[PDB]
């Protein structure tokens, strides 16, 4: 904090920076050595633990060291500024221009967060709309899990022509934490091929040369050598890549955290300097400086924090459910963090669920309504009181989100019918300096997450500035209590998922690494045990054996355990129905490995 | 005689009693000023638009706001300096015209026409997202409201945004209308039914505003002081039975005691007790003297500034209903003067915690500055203003104090602003 002035206290540096540390996994894939027994913490350890991975976010690079470039630094805040001139000859021109941003999973979703919040911040000048997202799914995906549909390069690169069909000047903003997803790659292969129209930029936080080189599978490149295509680009000012190193994730592979907050941070700082010039390094730190006031303000909160985590460890512990209610923008961040249960956690969707106010109207998704698709797509307040209501129980944990300026008797009327039902009632309410909450909210409520913000003196551009901060305040928020809860639950081995459905190459190869790293043996010997476990034959034939990658992913997305029964398997020397019965019989997975541990 | 003495001796206060109060009254202020603790604060210390920020704002830049029948009239007032760079002050201003189904038509309709006016002429004048000091004047035709009419309706627009603390109260009005004739006014201070300060702090000691160079007025709201009982000690057993039979018990502790609302109350209250114990009116008073509220406010300053003959007083007490004798009148007249007194010295212990504050956190070995004061028990009440100063200037050790009332016939808030403006332009 010596560089730049900083208004929070940020952990120091950081046996990670080391190229010695981890040396075969990239920076995202790498265990944070802050949480090395993340899973024997209570509560109050995991607020204090998953705020210092947040906190790694705003760290600064030492110069002298030569490590990795941070979200401080010379050369990634000079690519900040760039970008957003970029930004600016869209806005210039807002008929034949377009601002595209794409991602996969969280970064889908984050994508169109900041795709409506730029439009709805345009709209407010009386101009019209030049941001569009595209997003893995795909809208059928801001609801549900589609993990699968992430190893597609070619339906990348077409849904991207398909928006884009008729404007002149298009920027494309693609988002991988991460530099894997070959939904992405597809995309910044395509820009790469109508430079005449289309401008590059990727989102990552991984360098360049920590991307995959893997061949992705039907195609003709590996991510890592798109990458550098566009770093050829880079240096020519013909195309960007944005990649400020931000730490390994409290959880490691869990990118919907400090991959998700940073994509968020580093994405709308850069785009609200331009619609500002409409570009100076004070400009930047100035934005930067309110995120930071964003995490101090939400982490002095860590008791209540902590209070909520307990009380959903508790509901998930008596088969109970969380239900997380939220009005306005607050509503698709607490969809955010709900849908990621089931892939995360291996939780069923009815577990985990999230509403806005008011319905898919407020979301504003470019295939409006899918309600009709099944039950969990009715995600509105009047869908909640109509149909999940009549049936909680006391077990259940219902939490609200909401400010200070929304309809506070509409939700004062909700409590009632909530507190019919249930007494776990938890709010995370937002509010400016000096407004304060009413006695009649303040004595209905048990405890309330309550957080204040500073007035902001930032022209036209500060109230947004303010929306943001409560959507990234309500994110850590969230991320924290549902990545703690489960935590609780005993879903974590040490600081990194041992059972995950391998829905897709990254998660293919995500349980290779695990399989390294709790073994000694090769590559080689741990692709073998996850496919004897995949396909349950012992001695692997040779019409599987030289199937892909993607076909794998395929036979083993309707297995239970499958990363499990290959540890076990190779761990200790047995077979893998041994090794099956070994777990059916222990009192949970995470014993069947440490008993196999030694 | 010493029964009387006895009594009234609860509302006194020695020098080192007032010592302690200043210096509690400081920690609220602290406490206030805190984002963590200032939602149990009991004094909050809120921000205002009124701030000598690096970004062009200066203490004086107003927009005054103006309503009557049907004209509406925005007035843009910007303080500066010229070629000279001499302190110089500028009006501006524009009419509009009230529809007449926007007079007729509810109270939304009417604040979505005014909101936009109000859009319409800082847009022309290139102001409508500089956050300025906001007031009303209003005046309607004979057949926490105010603030958030206005803001829903600029809500509903969506062009710009503003802030709960937008609008200024009488307060930070009496500051920049005492700013703009001498420039070292930087505390504003009411002492009429209710009480309240306001003073320029320090933007990196204000943590409700996210800035860190400059300075800004900060609305105390420090009536509330004691509400989390930091004041029982303080608290007579008069003012406890004054709280619970008010509207609100609990709360502006410290306003119900230097207040003008509730002076008459503890008059009564006292010369009930005078007499229940046989020192007063021969032991009885009229059914109207036990009746609450009574006792009237303008009573007591009137007593206070009565000749040896109590001419006043006598015919006071005997709209009351009470023959009282003189040995009556002087006992009332003492009572009187018994709780006034109390309601200065600690007032001034109030004001004098916030200058010693100032004083300390300008790093300065003496403090000039000047202090705009307003209300009705500061100007009217005699007895009340000299020992205010003194007690201020006994407890601002280090400090030169310079005192102006506001400018009298020209109003509160808004219209006050707008009137002295006006005058220092031309
Ligand atoms: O949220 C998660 C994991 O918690 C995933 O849905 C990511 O959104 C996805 O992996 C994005 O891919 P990358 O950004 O890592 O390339
Ligand atoms: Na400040």
């Amino acid at each position: 904090t010596r560089k730049y002035q900083h208004v929070i206290e940020t952990p120091d540096p950081g046996k990670w920076e080391l190229a010695g540390y981890e040396e075969s996994l990239p920076i995202s894939e790498k265990s944070n050595p802050m949480t090395r027994e993340l899973d024997k913490a209570d509560p109050s350890q995991l607020v204090q633990l998953l705020r210092d991975c947040d906190a790694e976010i705003f760290q600064e690079e030492d110069e002298n060291l030569i490590h990795y470039h941070r979200l401080y630094s010379e050369s990634v805040l000079k690519t900040m500024g760039d970008v957003a001139k970029r930004v600016q000859e869209v806005l210039k021109n807002p008929d034949d221009s377009l601002v595209v941003l794409s991602g996969c999973g969280t970064s889908g979703r984050l994508a169109l967060l900041l795709a409506n919040s730029f439009n709805g911040l345009l709209k407010g000048l009386h101009k019209t709309p030049c941001y569009c997202y595209i997003m893995s799914g795909g809208d059928r995906s801001i609801v549900t899990s589609q993990e699968s549909s992430e190893d597609n390069p070619q339906l990348g690169a077409q849904e991207l022509e398909k928006v884009c069909e008729g404007k002149k000047n298009v920027l494309f903003i693609g988002i991988s934490c991460g530099l894997s997803a070959p939904f992405i790659a597809g995309q910044l292969d395509f820009c790469m091929r109508h430079l005449d129209v289309y401008l590059p930029v990727l989102v990552g936080f991984n360098p360049v040369s920590m991307a995959r080189n893997e061949r992705i599978e039907g195609w003709h490149s590996s991510f890592r050598q798109v990458a550098e295509r566009l770093q050829t680009l880079h240096d020519s000012q013909k195309g960007f890549i944005l990649n400020p190193a931000v730490g390994p994730e409290g959880v490691s592979g869990s990118s919907r955290m400090k991959g998700g907050s940073a994509t968020k941070i580093l994405l709308e700082t850069l785009l609200l300097v331009a619609h500002k010039a409409e570009v100076t390094e004070k400009c930047l730190l100035e934005i930067l400086r309110t995120y930071e006031r964003a995490h101090k303000v939400t982490y002095s909160q860590s008791k209540k924090i902590a209070a909520l985590m307990k009380q959903t460890a508790t509901s998930l512990q008596k088969k109970g459910h969380l239900y997380i209610l939220g009005w306005g923008t607050l509503g698709l961040v607490g969809i955010m963090d709900a849908v990621e249960c089931v892939p995360t956690y291996q939780a069923d969707w009815r577990d985990v669920r999230g509403f806005i106010t008011g319905g898919y109207h407020s979301i504003e998704n470019k295939e409006g309504d899918l309600s009709s698709l099944g039950p969990q797509f009715s995600i509105s307040h009047e869908d909640f009181v109509k149909n999940v209501l009549p049936s909680v129980s006391e077990t259940d944990t219902v939490l609200l989100i909401f400010t200070l300026d929304d309809d506070l008797n509409q939700i004062e009327k909700l409590v009632a019918l909530v507190k019919e039902k249930t007494s776990n009632i938890q709010v995370i309410c937002h509010a400016t300096a000096g407004q304060y909450l009413p006695n009649s909210l303040k004595k209905t409520i048990p405890s309330i997450i309550g957080l204040t913000w500073p007035i902001l003196f930032l022209e036209y551009e500060g109230a947004f500035i303010q929306k943001f901060q409560r959507e990234l305040s309500t994110k850590w928020i969230l991320d924290t209590v549902t990545s703690g809860a489960y935590t609780l639950r005993g879903k974590i081995f040490r600081n990194f998922m041992v059972d995950f459905k391998i829905n897709n190459s990254k998660l293919f190869h995500r349980a290779t690494s695990v399989l390294q790293r709790l073994t000694g043996q090769s590559q080689q010997r741990c692709t073998e045990v996850l496919l004897q476990s995949i396909y349950g034959e012992q001695t692997l034939s040779e019409q599987i054996r030289n199937t892909t990658i993607a076909g794998h992913v395929e036979a083993a997305a309707s297995q239970d355990k499958v990363l499990p029964v290959a540890i076990v398997s190779l761990l200790r020397s047995c077979t893998i129905q041994d090794s099956r019965s070994r777990i059916n019989s222990s009192l949970s997975i995470r014993s069947a490995i440490e008993s196999s541990m030694n | 005689q010493n029964e009387v003495d006895q009594i009234l001796s609860e509302f006194h206060l020695q020098e080192e009693d007032l010592h302690v109060l200043m210096c509690r009254m400081q920690a609220e202020m602290e406490r206030g000023l805190h984002l963590e603790t200032n939602e149990e604060a009991s004094v909050k210390m809120l921000p205002t638009y009124v701030r000598s920020t690096p970004d062009g704002s200066e203490v004086g830049d107003f927009l005054a706001l103006d309503l009557g029948g049907t004209n509406f009239r925005v007035m843009l007032v910007k303080v500066g300096e010229d070629l000279e760079g001499q302190w110089k002050v500028e009006t501006k201003h524009k009419m509009y015209s009230i529809p007449v189904d926007a007079m007729t038509g509810t109270a939304e309709m009417l604040f979505d026409y005014i909101a936009e006016c109000i859009s319409d002429y800082l847009d022309q004048q290139n102001m409508k997202h500089k956050k300025l000091p906001l007031g009303f004047t209003f005046s309607f035709p004979v057949r926490n409201n105010v603030v958030g009419l206005l803001r829903d309706a600029i809500k509903r627009r969506g062009d710009f945004e503003m802030d709960v603390v937008a609008m200024v109260n009488d307060t930070v009005a009496t500051m920049i209308s005492c700013y703009y004739e001498d420039h070292h006014c930087e505390v504003g201070l009411i002492v009429g039914t209710g009480c309240n300060a306001c003073y320029m702090e320090e933007m990196s000691n204000v943590e409700l505003v996210e800035g860190e160079e400059g300075r800004m007025c900060v609305n105390t709201e420090w009536g509330a002081f004691g509400d989390t009982g930091e004041l029982e000690d303080f608290r007579l057993e008069y003012d406890r039975v004054v709280d619970e039979a008010s509207l609100n018990p609990g709360q502006q502790l410290y306003e119900k005691m230097i207040g003008g609302k509730y002076m008459g109350e503890l008059v009564r209250l006292v010369l009930i007790k005078m007499v229940n114990e046989n020192l007063l009116f021969g032991g009885e008073s009229s059914e109207k003297l036990k009746t609450r509220g009574a006792f009237e406010t303008q009573f007591v300053s009137q007593i206070e500034a009565d000749t040896s003959d109590f001419k006043q007083t006598l015919n006071i007490l005997r709209t009351l209903g009470v023959q009282a004798t003189i040995g009556d009148c002087h006992a009332v007249r003492l009572a009187c003067e018994s709780v006034s007194t109390r309601a200065a010295i600690m007032c001034s212990a109030g004001l004098a915690g916030i200058l010693n504050r100032m004083r300390q956190s300008r790093r300065e070995e003496l403090l000039r500055i000047t202090v705009g004061v307003d209300g009705s028990v500061y100007k009217l009440h005699p007895s009340f203003k000299d020992k205010f100063h003194a007690t201020v200037l006994k407890l601002t050790s280090g400090c030169e104090i310079t005192f102006i009332q506001s400018e009298e016939g020209s109003g509160r808030g808004a219209a006050l602003i707008s009137a002295v403006a006006y005058k220092m332009a031309v």
